[PDB]
C-alpha cells in the first residue's frame, strides 16, 4: 500500500509496525533500510502496493524515483524506471509519477513501476501532447503578489516593509544581496509562510543548500 | 519519340515494381502462416527473414527509380513542350522580357548572371500573375492521357516504399543477399 | 581423452560419437582423426549437412608434434614448422555448400597449462577461424559459470547468419554493454535471461526494460 504514509510518519511508529508485523530487529540501520526491509516483506506477502515520486534519467537512459522526503536520497527507497517508458509513455524527466509498484525479482535492488495512475496532478494520457516549457513565449511580471497577511500579526510589519521597499510579482526574476547576520533566513520563511496562507492554489517549496 | 518510349519503360519498372510488391506481400503471409502453425524448425524462419528483407530492400530501391523515371519523364516532357512552343511563337516573349535579354546577349558574365536574376524575378511575377487566377487547365495536350495514366502524385506505396532507406553499406548488404539469393534459386 | 568422459558423451547423445584415449598412440589418433575428416567430407559431398567438435585444438597439434619426423629445419621452441600445417588440415574442412548440404567444425583451445609453447599456436591460429570465444580465470575464481567473455569475441561477416536491422539491433547491444566489466554484463544478463522460456522475449524485454 502507499508509502508516503509510512515514509512522512515518525521513527517511532515505524519501529512500533516493525514489531508488529514480525521482524523485530530491524531498528539500528537507516530509514531507508528499515522502509525498504518492511516493504520487501510486506510485498512478500502478496498484498497490493502503491507508490509515488519524481523521476530522473542518468547517463545511459535507464531512471530513477526518488521521493520528496528523503530529500531526494540515493537510498533503496527510489524505483527503477525503464527508458521503455520514456519512449512510448512519453514522460519527460522529473515528472512526478503515482501509481502501482513491482517487487523487483532477483537480482535486482530497486522496485519497479506496474503502470502509472497519475502524471503531474493530471492523467497519463493527455501528459503526452504537452507543451514544453522553452517552447512558451515568455512576458513580464505581469500578476501582483500581496505580501500582507491581512490579519494583522505581530510579525506582519517584516511583510509589510518589504511590500512597501519592493513589490513581488508572479514570474518575476528577483536578488536579495545581504551580508551575513542579515536576518534573511527568517523573512523568506516568512514569506514562504505568507504566500502559503495567502494563495494555497500555487505550489510552494523553498530549497536549502549546505 | 524518345517521351513515349521512356514513358513506356516508367510504366515498365512501374508494373516490375508492382508485381515485386505482390511477391514480396506473398512472402509476409507465407511467413504468417507458418508462423500461426507451429514453428518446430527455424532455419525456415530465418531463411523466411532473410528473403522477406532482402525483397523489401529491392522494393525500396525499385520505388526509387520508379520516382526518379517519372520526374525523369515529366521534365523531358515539359522541355520539349517549352522548345516546340518557343519555336512556334517566342517573338512576344523576346518583346517582352527584352531589356535583360539585350543584356545577356552582348555582354559579360557578371551582367549575364544578373540579366538571370532580373529574369527569373520578372518571371516569377508573370507566373504568379496567372497562377492566383482561376482558370480551368487541362493536362498536357499533346499528350493528355499519357499523363493522366503516369499521374502526377505517384501512388501512396511508392513513398510507403520510399519512407525508409538502409544505409550504404546496409543496401550492398541487401545487394549481396539478392545474389545470394540468386545462388541459391539456381540451386 | 579420459575414457570416463568420452563414455558419459556416448550414453549421454543419442548420435554415435567416437572415442580416443591416452591407450591410443599419437599416430593413432592422428589416423582416426584422417579418416574421421575424411569421412566428413565425403558425406557433406552427398549435400548434407555435417558438425564437427574438437576437444582440443591443442591435443591434435601436441599428437601431430609427436608423429612428425624431423624434415632439417625446426622452428623455435622445437617444433617442426611445416607440421603446423597438418593440424590445418583437420581444421581447413570448415566451408559452406552454396549448391547443398555445409560443413561445420566447433573446436576448443587450452592455454596457461604451464607449457611455454601453447599461446602461441594460439596466436598463430587467430587468423584461421571466423569466430572465437574466449575463457578467463578471473571469472573461473568468481565461481558463476559460464565463463562467457563476449566481450572481446567477434565474428567476421556473421550478417549472412542473421537478419539485417536486428543485426545492428544486437549490435547496439553490444556496443552499449563494451564500455562496462565483463563480469557484471554477464550476470544481469543471465539473470534476466534465466527465469524466461525464448530469446525473442529477451529481445522485447530489452526494449521493455
Ligand atoms: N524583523 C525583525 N524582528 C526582530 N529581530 C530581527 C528582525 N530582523 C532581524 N532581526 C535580528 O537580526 C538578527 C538576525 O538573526 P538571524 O539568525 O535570523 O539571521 P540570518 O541572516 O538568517 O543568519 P545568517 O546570515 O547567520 O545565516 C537577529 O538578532 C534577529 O533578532
Ligand atoms: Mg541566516
Amino acid at each position: 500500500m502507499n508509502l508516503t504514509e509510512l515514509k512522512n510518519t515518525p521513527v517511532s511508529e515505524l519501529i512500533t509496525l516493525g514489531e508488529n508485523m514480525g521482524l523485530e530487529n530491524l531498528a539500528r540501520m537507516r530509514k531507508q533500510d528499515i522502509i525498504f526491509a518492511i516493504l520487501k516483506q510486506h510485498a512478500k506477502s502478496g498484498e497490493d502496493i502503491f507508490g509515488d515520486g519524481v523521476l530522473e534519467i542518468l547517463q545511459d537512459g535507464f531512471g530513477f524515483l526518488r521521493s520528496a522526503d528523503s530529500s531526494y536520497l540515493a537510498g533503496p527507497d527510489d524505483i527503477y524506471v525503464s527508458p521503455s517508458q520514456i519512449r512510448r509513455f512519453n514522460l519527460r524527466t522529473g515528472d512526478t509519477i503515482s501509481g502501482k509498484i513491482r517487487p523487483p525479482k532477483e537480482g535486482e535492488r530497486y522496485f519497479a513501476l506496474l503502470k502509472v495512475n497519475e502524471v503531474n496532478f493530471d492523467k497519463p494520457e493527455n501528459a503526452r501532447n504537452k507543451i514544453l516549457f522553452e517552447n512558451l513565449t515568455p512576458l513580464h511580471a505581469n500578476s501582483r503578489l500581496r505580501m500582507e497577511r491581512g490579519n494583522g500579526s505581530t510579525e506582519d510589519l517584516t511583510a509589510r516593509v518589504l511590500d512597501l521597499a519592493s513589490p513581488i510579482g508572479r514570474g518575476q526574476r528577483g536578488l536579495i544581496v545581504a551580508p551575513p547576520k542579515a536576518g534573511k533566513t527568517m523573512l523568506l520563511q516568512n514569506i514562504a509562510q505568507s504566500i502559503a496562507y495567502n494563495h494555497p492554489d500555487c505550489v510552494l517549496m523553498v530549497l536549502l543548500i549546505d | 519519340t524518345a517521351l513515349q518510349q521512356a514513358f513506356d519503360t516508367c510504366q515498365n519498372n512501374k508494373a516490375a515494381w508492382l508485381q515485386r510488391k505482390n511477391e514480396l506481400a506473398a512472402a509476409e503471409q507465407e511467413y504468417l502462416r507458418l508462423l500461426s502453425g507451429e514453428g518446430r524448425n527455424v532455419s525456415r524462419l530465418d531463411e523466411l527473414r532473410n528473403i522477406i528483407e532482402v525483397r523489401k530492400w529491392q522494393v525500396n530501391q525499385a520505388a526509387g527509380r520508379y520516382i526518379r523515371s517519372h520526374e525523369a519523364v515529366q521534365h523531358i516532357s515539359i522541355r520539349d513542350r517549352l522548345n516546340d512552343f518557343m519555336q512556334q511563337h517566342g517573338t512576344a516573349l523576346a518583346a517582352a522580357l527584352a531589356p535583360e535579354l539585350m543584356g545577356y546577349s552582348e555582354l559579360t558574365a557578371i551582367a549575364r548572371n544578373c540579366a538571370i536574376q532580373r529574369a527569373t524575378d520578372a518571371l516569377r511575377e508573370a507566373l504568379l500573375s496567372w497562377l492566383a487566377k482561376g482558370e480551368k487547365i487541362n493536362y498536357s495536350a499533346q499528350d493528355s492521357d499519357i499523363l493522366t495514366t503516369i499521374g502526377f502524385r505517384p501512388d501512396v506505396a511508392s513513398v510507403d516504399d520510399s519512407r525508409e532507406k538502409f544505409t550504404p553499406a546496409q543496401n550492398m548488404i541487401f545487394s549481396r543477399k539478392s545474389a545470394q539469393l540468386a545462388s541459391r534459386q539456381s540451386v | 581423452e579420459r575414457p570416463e568422459e568420452v563414455t558419459e558423451m556416448q550414453r549421454l547423445v543419442k548420435g554415435e560419437v567416437v572415442a580416443s584415449t591416452f591407450d591410443e598412440p599419437a599416430s593413432r589418433h592422428v589416423q582416426v582423426a584422417e579418416m574421421v575428416i575424411e569421412k566428413a567430407k565425403r558425406l557433406v559431398e552427398h549435400k548434407k549437412d555435417v558438425i564437427i567438435l574438437l576437444d582440443s585444438i591443442t591435443r591434435l597439434a601436441r599428437a601431430y608434434n609427436t608423429v612428425v619426423p624431423a624434415s632439417g629445419k625446426v622452428l623455435t621452441g622445437g617444433v617442426d614448422a611445416n607440421a603446423l600445417h597438418r593440424p590445418k588440415r583437420f581444421f581447413g574442412a570448415a566451408r559452406n555448400v552454396e549448391e547443398g548440404g555445409s560443413l561445420t567444425i566447433i573446436a576448443t583451445a587450452l592455454i596457461d597449462t604451464g607449457s611455454k609453447m601453447d599461446e602461441v599456436i594460439y596466436e598463430e591460429f587467430k587468423g584461421t577461424g571466423n569466430m572465437e570465444l574466449h575463457l578467463s580465470r578471473k571469472i573461473a575464481e568468481k565461481r558463476v559459470f559460464p565463463a562467457i567473455d563476449y566481450n572481446r569475441s567477434g565474428t567476421r561477416k556473421e550478417e549472412l547468419l542473421t537478419t539485417q536491422e536486428e543485426l545492428q539491433k544486437m549490435w547496439i547491444l553490444r556496443k552499449i554493454i563494451h564500455p562496462m566489466g565483463e563480469i557484471d554484463a554477464m550476470e544481469f544478463l543471465i539473470n534476466k535471461l534465466a527465469m524466461t522460456k525464448t530469446n525473442d522475449d529477451f529481445f522485447e524485454m530489452m526494449k521493455r526494460s
